[PDB]
RNA sequence: GGUCAAGAUAGUAAGGGUCCACGGUGGAUGCCCUGGCGCUGGAGCCGAUGAAGGACGCGAUUACCUGCGAAAAGCCCCGACGAGCUGGAGAUACGCUUUGACUCGGGGAUGUCCGAAUGGGGAAACCCACCUCGUAAGAGGUAUCCGCAAGGAUGGGAACUCAGGGAACUGAAACAUCUCAGUACCUGAAGGAGAAGAAAGAGAAUUCGAUUCCGUUAGUAGCGGCGAGCGAACCCGGAUCAGCCCAAUCAAGCCGAAGUGGCUGGAAAGCUACACCUCAGAAGGUGAGAGUCCUGUAGGCGAACGAGAGGUCGUUGUUCGUGAAACGAUGACUGAAUCCGCGCGGACCACCGCGCAAGGCUAAAUACUCCCAGUGACCGAUAGCGCAUAGUACCGUGAGGGAAAGGUGAAAAGAACCCCGGGAGGGGAGUGAAAGAGAACCUGAAACCGUGGACUUACAAGCAGUCAUGGCACCUUAUGCGUGUUAUGGCGUGCCUAUUGAAGCAUGAGCCGGCGACUUAGACCUGACGUGCGAGCUUAAGUUGAAAAACGGAGGCGGAGC
RNA sequence: AACCGAACCUGGAGAUAGCUAGUUCUCCCCGAAAUGUAUUGAGGUACAGCCUCGGAUGUUGACCAUGUCCUGUAGAGCAC
RNA sequence: GCGAGAGCUAACUUCCGUAGCCGAGAGGGAAACAACCCAGACCAUCAGCUAAGGUCCCUAAAUGAUCGCUCAGUGGUUAA
RNA sequence: GUAGGGGAGCGUUCAGUCCGCGGAGAAGCCAUACCGGAAGGAGUGGUGGAGCCGACUGAAGUGCGGAUGCCGGCAUGAGUAACGAUAAAAGAAGUGAGAAUCUUCUUCGCCGUAAGGACAAGGGUUCCUGGGGAAGGGUCGUCCGCCCAGGGAAAGUCGG
RNA sequence: CUUGACUGCGAGACUGACACGUCGAGCAGGGAGGAAACUCGGGCUUAGUGAACCGGUGGUACCGUGUGGAAGGGCCAUCG
């Protein structure tokens, strides 16, 4: 017996394809490059869960910073000064703390530079 | 049916290089692996072959859907004569039944029915007995088929 | 259709090719030589383009078929075979059957009960410890 | 509020982008068959009585095809069927037919011209004659070779057969003997087969008994730049049997069982309720799927015609390559015995065995497959034959090469008539179950071209993605883990191949769709897994049976090595 | 007969091609080599070396310490 | 890199020995960068600590401390 | 984790068997936010108009992006180059659904050992009449060497 | 003084991918030199070499195609 391909290939290239949709130009509606620019996507993809962790962390800190310097504290001594007195806060949790509540915020402070002196 | 001829220059063109449109990556060309007339029929050994057979009616037996049956009773060739045989003999219809015998007429009225397959003398096999549900021996073979 | 072969009595073959699966590219081939291409050849005996072995060793003798013995063991006739004996269509019936040769007998293991025995020749230790056991061994004329 | 000032931000899109909607293009996909493919089995020649193959004709209308041949889609008789017919062609008209048409079967009559062509010629299918009869019309004859005559031959035929002649690539990892291989090809002769055949044999048992074919012996014995590689036979088991004469029943055809009602539906075969035949439930057709509606099947009937010597030199054949080279086979030279004689048995001699050369025919088993029939874990429109038909169109001076091609509908009911337009095309209407089937007519993917809508884009550096967030929009696996779309930030060197190293300014690639590449074989070799038997295991050819399989021990493998 | 250091057509013929391209579905486990010698051999092949799967063994391997023997480089030295 | 020859103690040179990496290795660093430095990625996370390397702004993190140096943009490429 | 070895599977045709769907509508096609570790798999809806899914088992012409691969369709270049001798055109008039291109008139221009006339070879109805306008004509055509129909070719003395 | 520059072997190692190559105790026959223990199967050692194939020669009586012979091969030696 003979077994053509009937019906397979094109379900696989739609399915590339449905993937693709919101490509510019051909990306989007040739299958080939298509399927290509999606290998590349697919290093992004996988690179960017790890590193989009990387990001978020680098904001907060920023944040936090900020914070800690319109009180005049330095960020690094901000954080040794938490660590000391054993206040044991994420970073994310510091952020929101100094981005959404002012006088809680100031009070880490007095806390850590306490812990400083 | 394609000439062997070339087609055109090896080299020149501009085109890829080809030397025939008999080749299976042409369209119209030959199959590269088809299939040639062959042969699957090999010899399996007897034993097993007789293991086989036995081990059919075993599992038949264990059913129980093995019926031995002597001299039957079919009037002169008639197939509802059979119908009547076989209902008296719990054969409704709900099954599908092989029957085996060496007698012409019974196996003559049978056959025409829809749910019934009809085997001469040592016919017998395992495919054939195992499609079905029922097994009719018959008996008289059955004696002769242990020794 | 209840049935169902064996598992691992029916392997599914190697389909290369097809796929990053999966052996892609090339086939087990390896990276290009003359084991990657396709033709009929080499064949099995071709060393290097070289000299070969078998072309370097020294031949001995000639060739010469002769007359070749079928072995008839005493440890067989003997235990337990009970003497159904051995005349010449019976050795047959029982085992050792070939044809086109001569029949040997020879010393295997072991002697006790007396037999006659029917061959075309035997060992001397054969006839030596058939005989003080009891039982004579027959040579044809 | 008004003027001025400083600052910030919005909208408009010429065109683009992403998504959505709706179309066009195009012909993938699915379904299908009117066409193929293989295997098995059958059947196997035609021709001077004019073949195979053609040319020109024949029609109420005739370009193609089919059939035919100036007696021209046909004429005569016989047989069958029994109402339609007047070819594919579907189209108008003429008409034929129960005094038996049409079709089927079987014989005859006619059968132009060319083609072995054969009166002579010739650039095939056309030109020119001669003779006998005849009133003319017309008819018949006029080739060569064997033969006294009668009669035979010439030509054609896919494969199969034998014979005369006889390659190379290639393998030997170079090449010359060798191998490819007595293969390809060329020529010849012939048949449905042909060849071969009735032992100056094979052989080693004082065994066998015409030949061919299958299994096996056996990759054994041997051959060989003893390299590559080439490779028997005897025995044994089968298929089929045969040995005689000369020289002193199938081909036309007919008969042939059994069902109705209600329901869905455009339509009944499907559903459902009871019902029947079956030596008949194989199959196809019928508005969808029918044992019981039609054709059929099982079974029965069935025809006037129809069919069944030795030598020497030079060489070569079989495993036979100068080898110690027997034996056959001839080209050259030469040339014996005829029975107490002759020929062989692998140099050669004796002995022991087998044999009667120089004279012929022979069916059967075997091969093939143009043609016919049945079947299929063969193909269904790029597949399968090159062809759903065509060796056509088309290409070539020629030899020769050589395509694509498929689908309204159950039924033509093939859309009267109205609207715009010269028309093409379309919108209505009408038919239809559906024109979401209208003749550019099954489905109708993708590339590719457009219309419309959503959110968007005119300070911007970009492998076009990816992540994060904000804006807008939307709510049928959807109010969240959202869907679409976007702004801005972070991040980011296409794919494949080939490589020490690829974004590379290295290779390939316009795009999408289809076709497209590790397979088959042997009864080979060697392992892994599994199964059946197990000191044993197994059959092959074949025989019979065959909607299955069983027999078949010849052989092969273990059994002891050196 | 629009390309002649040997025309064209068909066939042998799927010539050969140690060469270049190409080689298609997914996940899981281990995971190399580009060294040696030999080759009318050098971009090819044979056998080792290295990988994997299976069956055997059963700590035999690995590192590091202790013991013991071998060495002629670094340095240095000038006795040849 | 270290050890040598060859080479001009030239070569992103050539040929050997030896370790590591690339090859077949993604991740952070060295602006960029197969090889160097840190480090071997089974998957998910808007979680914590570290390595090399870094903490003025682009750019995560001390415009840190104390004792000095250089004033030449040396820093931010060579010699007698 | 590259060559390579091993392991478990996904999907495709055909085949056997079982289940079973289908005009209250199959396969195929289309959309989709659901499912599975991946090949992949379902739900619903739109299309379509007659066949087909699931399960186990068997056999393969069984899975594509590459091969300057093959057949086919459609893009880009682009409304770009070009429209085939620089012998040359103008008006009126007619026709016609439509005219720069057709017909008539008047002129103009170009060949004139030719760009005129007659044979041969070759071609094969292309000639004449009447009609036509899809394509062929490098535009356009109402016209034509195109399409349809019907006519036309005459030998004792020319050539055989 | 002599012919150990010897036949029949070879425990066990070195060494090479293979084929090769190298060293060798000890047993037998049978010898040389020594008063003897003993030593000798070439040279202080490491180069002075050529695998197969086909063939020459001396021995050998293994096969020899109906049997007995002989041609021819086989074996050990050996030359090209
Ligand atoms: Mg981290
Ligand atoms: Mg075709
Ligand atoms: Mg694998
Ligand atoms: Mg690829
Ligand atoms: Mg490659
Ligand atoms: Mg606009
Ligand atoms: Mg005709
Ligand atoms: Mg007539
Ligand atoms: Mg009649
Ligand atoms: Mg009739
Ligand atoms: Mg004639
Ligand atoms: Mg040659
Ligand atoms: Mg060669
Ligand atoms: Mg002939
Ligand atoms: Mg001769
Ligand atoms: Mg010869
Ligand atoms: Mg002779
Ligand atoms: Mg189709
Ligand atoms: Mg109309
Ligand atoms: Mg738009
Ligand atoms: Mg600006
Ligand atoms: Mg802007
Ligand atoms: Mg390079
Ligand atoms: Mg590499
Ligand atoms: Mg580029
Ligand atoms: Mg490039
Ligand atoms: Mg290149
Ligand atoms: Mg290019
Ligand atoms: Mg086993
Ligand atoms: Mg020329
Ligand atoms: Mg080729
Ligand atoms: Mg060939
Ligand atoms: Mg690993
Ligand atoms: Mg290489
Ligand atoms: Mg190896
Ligand atoms: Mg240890
Ligand atoms: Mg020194
Ligand atoms: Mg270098
Ligand atoms: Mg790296
Ligand atoms: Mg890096
Ligand atoms: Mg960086
Ligand atoms: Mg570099
Ligand atoms: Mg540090
Ligand atoms: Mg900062
Ligand atoms: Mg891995
Ligand atoms: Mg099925
Ligand atoms: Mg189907
Ligand atoms: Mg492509
Ligand atoms: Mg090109
Ligand atoms: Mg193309
Ligand atoms: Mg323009
Ligand atoms: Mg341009
Ligand atoms: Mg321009
Ligand atoms: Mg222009
Ligand atoms: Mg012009
Ligand atoms: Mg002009
Ligand atoms: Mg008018
Ligand atoms: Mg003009
Ligand atoms: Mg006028
Ligand atoms: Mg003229
Ligand atoms: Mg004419
Ligand atoms: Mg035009
Ligand atoms: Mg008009
Ligand atoms: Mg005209
Ligand atoms: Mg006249
Ligand atoms: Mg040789
Ligand atoms: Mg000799
Ligand atoms: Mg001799």
């Amino acid at each position: 017996p003979r077994a053509k391909t009937g019906i397979v290939r094109r379900r696989r290239h739609k399915k590339v394809l449905k993937r693709a949709k919101g490509f510019w130009g051909s990306r989007s509606k040739q299958y080939r490059n298509a399927f290509q620019t999606l290998l590349n996507a697919a290093t992004y993809e996988y690179r960017d869960r790890r590193n989009k962790k990387r990001d978020f962390r680098r904001l907060w800190i920023q944040r936090i910073n900020a914070g800690a310097r319109l009180h005049g504290m330095n960020y690094s001594t901000f954080i040794n000064g938490l660590k000391r007195a054993n206040i044991d806060l994420n970073r994310k949790v510091l952020a929101d703390i100094a981005a959404r509540e002012p006088e809680a915020f100031k009070a880490l402070v007095d806390a850590s530079r306490n812990a400083r002196q | 049916s394609k000439t062997g001829r070339k087609m055109y220059g090896q080299k020149g063109t501009g085109n890829a290089r080809h030397g025939d449109r008999s080749v299976p990556t042409f369209v119209g060309g030959g199959v590269a692996f088809g299939p040639k007339p062959r042969s699957y029929d090999y010899t399996l050994p007897r034993q097993v072959r007789q293991l086989g057979l036995a081990m059919a009616i075993a599992s038949r037996q264990e059913g129980g859907k093995l019926v031995a049956v002597d001299g039957f009773d079919i009037a002169d060739a008639k197939t509802k004569n059979f119908i009547s045989w076989a209902k008296q003999n719990g054969l409704d219809g709900t099954e599908k039944v092989l029957l085996v015998t060496d007698d012409e007429n019974t196996r003559r009225a049978a056959r025409n029915v829809s749910w019934v397959s009809v085997l001469p003398v040592a016919g017998v096999n395992v495919y054939d007995i195992l499609r079905h549900d029922r097994l009719v021996i018959d008996a008289a073979a059955l004696e002769i088929v242990e020794e | 259709h209840d049935l169902k072969p064996t598992p691992g009595s029916r392997k599914d073959r190697k389909r290369v090719g097809r796929g990053p699966g999966g052996t892609d590219k090339t086939a087990g081939r390896g990276h290009k030589g003359q084991k990657s291409r396709s033709g009929a050849g080499k064949g099995a005996f071709f060393e290097g383009g070289r000299s070969r072995l078998i072309a370097r060793l020294p031949k001995r003798g000639f060739n010469n078929v002769g007359t070749t013995y079928e072995v008839v063991k005493l440890s067989q006739l003997q235990d337990l075979e009970d003497t159904t004996f051995d005349r010449d269509t019976l050795e047959a019936y029982r085992l050792v059957r070939r044809k086109n040769r001569p029949v040997k007998l020879l010393a295997s293991g072991e002697i006790s009960r007396a037999v006659t025995v029917h061959v075309d020749a035997a060992s001397a230790a054969a006839i030596k410890a058939v005989e003080a056991a009891g039982g004579r061994v027959v040579l044809p004329e």
